[PDB]
């Protein structure tokens, strides 16, 4: 029951299915397009008032 | 300092008649020096108004030209000489705030006419304080904001 939905074997002593491992993948270095936003957000509140 | 004249003639000025004809605006401005009134002012001679009447075209060519760049919109020089610089100003703020803190802490209950009384220079927050802050704020984030283009216009 288990073997039919979920991983690893049923009963085997050698389980062989699908990994439930999980990487970040954070390497992507571009925040860019919304760090900017922010960036533009402080200048807009340094003016903008008389 | 450019200006332009013209002459009047001496019989003239005997008889009654003055030398020209008056409509509203001929005062603005043209109150003749004391230098020029010494000599012939008026008695030999009268100034005209000037102006420049630069029209269209050559306009452009003198505002949208005499400065400008292009590629140089996108440079960073980030090394040293930016951090040296932040290196500086954040120090020498450590003195200009000790200062400013000695200078309030006197708390006397005195009226602020007796402090304008005795107000004469280096009235910490004003006069230092805010300019440091205003000059970090602009550098540091102009910065910032241009590498954060460059990451992302080049590959």
């Amino acid at each position: 029951d288990y073997a039919k939905k979920r991983g690893w074997v049923l009963g085997p002593n050698n389980y062989y299915s699908f990994a439930s491992q999980q990487q970040k993948p954070e390497d992507t270095t571009i925040p860019s397009t919304e760090l900017a936003k922010q960036v533009i957000e402080y200048a807009r509140q340094l003016e903008m008032i008389v | 300092v450019i200006d332009a004249f013209r002459l009047i003639n001496a019989n003239m000025m005997v008889l009654g008649h003055e030398p020209r004809q008056t409509t509203s605006n001929l005062g603005h401005l043209n109150k003749p020096s004391i230098q020029a009134l010494i000599h012939g002012l008026n008695r030999h001679y009268y100034s005209i108004t000037i102006n420049y009447r630069k029209n269209e075209l050559e306009q452009k060519m003198l505002l949208n030209l005499h400065k400008k760049s292009w590629m140089e919109g996108l440079t960073l020089q980030d090394y040293s000489e930016h951090c040296k610089h932040n290196e500086s100003v954040v120090k020498e703020m450590l003195e200009l705030a000790k200062n400013y803190n000695k200078a309030v802490e006197e708390e006397d209950k005195m009226t602020p006419e007796q402090l304008a009384i005795k107000n004469v220079g280096k009235q910490d927050p004003k006069r230092h304080l805010e300019e440091h802050v205003d000059v970090l704020m602009t550098s540091n984030i102009v910065q910032c904001l241009a590498a954060m283009l460059d990451t992302v216009v080049f590959k």
